[PDB]
């Protein structure tokens, strides 16, 4: 792990040196060292959009838990041009039923 | 202004090809120590005293004025003495802002004597960061909600005023109308409490207008007091105890003389 | 004058023979009328939005620590030489497919009191790279002098400069008419120039 | 001296790999938490003198 | 992605005056394009004639 | 040193200037074409 | 309808004497409409429109009239090796033009 | 959630830009056709 | 140099320098070369070609 | 005679530096005209 | 010679910033014309 | 000359005198 003199008599948590320590292994392969499976990027990029801190991992498990609560489709991952028709069909003029 | 160390203002009209005619109180000849009187101008060597924000105040609390240089890209000032000596340029790593509106221009609730500038208004509160003439960054915070929102430049028959009618020295906001009035207590870094209203005033507000009014403290508390104009008087409301208003008194103008739009009234320490 | 804002080089469109004498040359307008139309589509072809921008310049920042003794032989009464660098202009938004002047201003840290003589004289000595007669400006006025009274017109006079290489050299001057510019800092520099992309 | 024909003119490579490794250091002084790591090239470029 | 295509190149190359017969000699353009990343296929290129 | 660059650079200019100095030609007064247009055409109709 | 007109943005900082205001925006795309000049670099700080001028009718134009009202952008700062670290928010101030 | 949909906006763009930036086409100088229409027409009469 | 001390001084500095600092990135050296490679460095943005 | 030229209209309010006055206005007629 | 180039006219009072001003003026006669 | 207001109710009794500005030109 990035075990270091500094002390400064600091509390620090097994917990959370075993995480930062399992991120600098993630890290190690992300960037190309010793070999490792570096996942295809979507993963990595997942990595470090969300394991790369609690809170944000813990975020992301949220939303997974989540059955619906407040996702909200308002605007959403599918997609086709009939979405930006959609679109268009909103912001022209005065909604109607037309 | 002053500049001589005066404690009172030399009269100084002063302008781009500008005068510099520093027209100043003298002593009378004769009569008491009191007697005073203003004597000859005098124009010296100065400034470049165009386009500039050029501008009268110390702002460094250096006892001497320090007159702007905020132009376009160019910002500092030069310093001028009670001797005159205007200093060489100063340049000092500066760092004013955009000005965007000169319009709610903060001063005083920085500190005494430090002011500094914070456009400002309802929900939200810009920060200065002015020492002796320098700053750290400036900064965004707000007082909370509930608070009472001052807010500035609305010409509906009204006033506003940075002034301490509480006479703490602290220039509290006040809104003013023709019924009623209101002052947030000071709360300095980021914030005012809810505000007071005072009471002990009021005029025919159908018939007011904003302005034709003055502010300035004169029972000598730091409590500012209150003159309106009358189209033969002058009606003063002063301050019960930073708390509220007595009964207006009842000037009479000068014979003949009535006050309108062009009049302007002041006061200084003659 | 086409060129000089084109700037697409040398290549010329008007033609000689426009007069002949057997035909007496009837058709020498009509030619003209051609090349002239021709370079009108050039024109709103190239002229094109060109990116603008403006900065300022401390001529003390400029030249570094031999400002002192700079500033103080220009104290001194004597004309003195100067320089601008382009690629230190150009140390800004340092991408764009062209870089060319537009125009400037300058102004000092007067001290002369309420209407004494600002007096002075600049030029440059050169764009060396570009591509006397009135590419000089007396300066007067103080604040951002223009050395001209105008508001961004589109005439007859201008600056010196307009269209200048951004590399400029320089002669610079304050005429003494026996008068003291002592008490002064450093000039400041409204420099003003366009690129394309 | 600017132009001595000498091989002092190493003097560049010198410099150039400071440039290298001062300008990681840089980056590692963004906030990072992968803050030692790549640093590791900052080291291996020190250890190459 | 990578797309590909193969304009016949059809050769008219008679000896005699007309080109009707458009074979005896011949070509054949063959040509690919990768998906640019934002969505704009290359203009592609001929991979052999 | 960056001073005899100063020195350098400056008779660098002088030195190109020397070519520039015709360069910089008799540069006419600026979109004076633009209006020039109209009196050229219409000496140009004139000769019809 | 609805459509653009026009658009000028400003940056507040507490800033010194003849510094680097220095900037660049364009939109990469009004996806919905209908390179060459379609950015505009920026060093007034307030109200800046990167082009003295005052709504001419011409030639020198914002890289940006009559766009969709949707855009995308990129924008940058100009790093000539100053501070900038103070900063704070942009306000924009987007002109635009619709049918009754 | 939001800023993946920030994201998800966003390469939107950029994938309708793929189409959009040649749309951008070269659209010309602002208000030019009302003087041009001058020049356009002094050209079809010259033709007369 | 000789004029001064230090101006003397700061010459014998150089003249003693095998190099630390000459780092030239202007010269006495030139040719119009240099205003050509200054013109290339200074057009556009920076590329290979 | 008698008839409109022009016309502005405005509002107490500060609703900030920047902030969001918005509005719509028109005549439903000028029921007299011509 | 002499002649009536224009004129401008003013009124002292603080009427107020809404407050009404209602005031006509005309030459009966500029006796001397021409 | 002849002046007027109209009268809408308003201060009236507050008024005093006008000013002029009057403009004109001179064969030398």
């Amino acid at each position: 792990l990035l075990d270091t003199q500094v002390s400064a008599k600091v509390i620090t948590s097994r917990l959370s040196l075993v995480t930062q320590s399992v991120q600098q292994y993630i890290n190690r392969i992300a960037l190309n060292l010793e070999p490792g499976l570096s996942i295809n990027q979507q993963e990595a990029t997942d990595w470090e959009e969300f394991a790369n801190r609690y809170g944000y991992w813990a975020a992301n498990q949220q939303l997974r838990m989540f059955p619906e609560i407040y996702v909200d489709p308002t605007l959403r991952l599918t997609k086709t041009e009939f979405f930006f028709q959609l679109e268009s069909a909103l912001n022209q003029g005065k909604l109607t039923d037309d | 202004i002053d500049l001589y160390g005066e404690g009172t203002p030399g009269i100084l009209y002063q302008e781009t090809p500008g005068a510099w005619w520093y027209k100043s109180p003298q002593r009378q000849i004769g009569g008491d120590s009191n007697a005073v009187t203003y004597g000859a101008m005098k124009a010296l060597p100065k400034i470049p005293r165009l386009q500039e924000g050029a501008t009268l105040m110390d702002i460094n609390g250096d006892g001497r004025l320090d007159w702007v240089i905020t132009s376009a890209g160019v910002r500092g000032f030069h310093s001028i003495h009670s001797t005159g000596e205007w200093t060489h340029f100063t340049p000092l790593n500066t760092l004013p802002t955009e000005y965007f509106h000169p319009k709610a221009q903060l001063a005083d609730l920085v500190g005494a004597g430090l002011s500094d500038l914070v456009l400002i208004g309802p929900k939200s509160v810009r920060l200065y960061a002015n020492q002796q003439g320098n700053w750290a960054p400036a900064q965004d915070v707000t007082q909370a909600e509930n608070v009472s929102l001052p807010v500035i430049g609305i010409d509906s028959r009204q006033l506003v005023a940075f002034a301490d009618m509480l006479g703490s020295g602290q220039q509290h906001l006040v809104e003013i109308t023709a019924d009623s009035v209101k002052c947030w207590p000071n709360m300095g870094h980021g914030r005012f409490g809810q505000p007071l209203t005072l009471e002990g005033f009021s005029q025919p507000q159908t018939s007011f207008n904003p302005d034709r009014v003055f502010l300035a403290d004169i029972d000598g508390s730091g409590t500012n007091d209150i003159i309106y104009a009358h189209s033969e008087c002058l009606e003063i409301y002063l301050n019960e105890s930073g708390n509220r208003f007595s009964k207006p008194i009842s000037l009479l103008l000068p014979d003949g003389v009535n006050f309108d739009n062009t009049c302007q009234l002041q006061a200084a320490d003659i | 004058s086409l060129l000089y804002e084109l700037n697409l080089g040398e290549q010329s469109f008007v033609g000689g023979g426009g007069w002949n004498d057997l035909y007496q040359g009837l058709m020498a307008g009509e030619t003209l009328k051609l090349a002239l139309m021709r370079m009108e589509r050039v024109y709103v072809e190239q002229n094109s939005r060109r990116q603008e921008i403006t900065k300022t310049i401390s001529l003390k920042a400029l030249l570094g620590e031999s400002w002192p003794a700079e500033l103080n032989k220009l104290k001194q009464k004597t004309p003195i030489n100067f320089n601008l660098e382009e690629q230190i202009f150009v140390e800004d938004y340092q991408e764009l497919y062209q870089r060319r002047i537009k125009s400037v201003s300058v102004s000092l840290p007067m001290l002369v009191g309420p209407y004494e003589d600002v007096c002075a004289q600049l030029t440059q000595t050169s764009s060396s790279y570009s591509t006397q007669p009135n590419q000089q400006i007396s300066l007067s006025t103080g604040v951002n002098d223009s050395g001209l009274f105008m508001l961004n017109f589109d005439d007859e006079r201008f600056l010196p400069f307009e269209g200048s290489g951004v590399d400029s050299s320089w002669r610079l001057q304050f005429t003494n008419l026996k008068q003291n510019l002592d008490s002064l800092n450093d000039v400041i520099l409204h420099v003003k120039y366009t690129a394309a992309i | 001296a600017a132009s001595d024909p000498i091989h002092y003119r190493k003097a560049v490579f010198n410099f150039l790999t400071k440039n290298i490794i001062d300008q990681g250091d840089m980056e590692y002084r963004k906030l990072q938490p992968s803050a030692r790591t790549l640093a590791r090239l900052s080291y291996s470029t020190a250890s190459s003198l | 992605l990578y797309i590909s295509w193969f304009e016949v190149a059809e050769e008219k190359e008679t000896d005699s005056d007309g080109n009707i017969i458009v074979s005896g000699r011949y070509r054949t353009k063959i040509r690919l394009a990768h998906l640019g990343f934002d969505g704009v296929w290359s203009s592609g290129t001929t991979l052999r004639e | 040193s960056i001073s005899p660059r100063g020195l350098m650079k400056q008779r660098y200019q002088r030195v190109v200037t020397a070519r520039n100095a015709s360069k910089m030609n008799f540069k006419v007064p600026n979109y004076r074409f633009e209006p020039m247009l109209n009196r050229s055409k219409s000496g140009v109709e004139t000769l019809i």
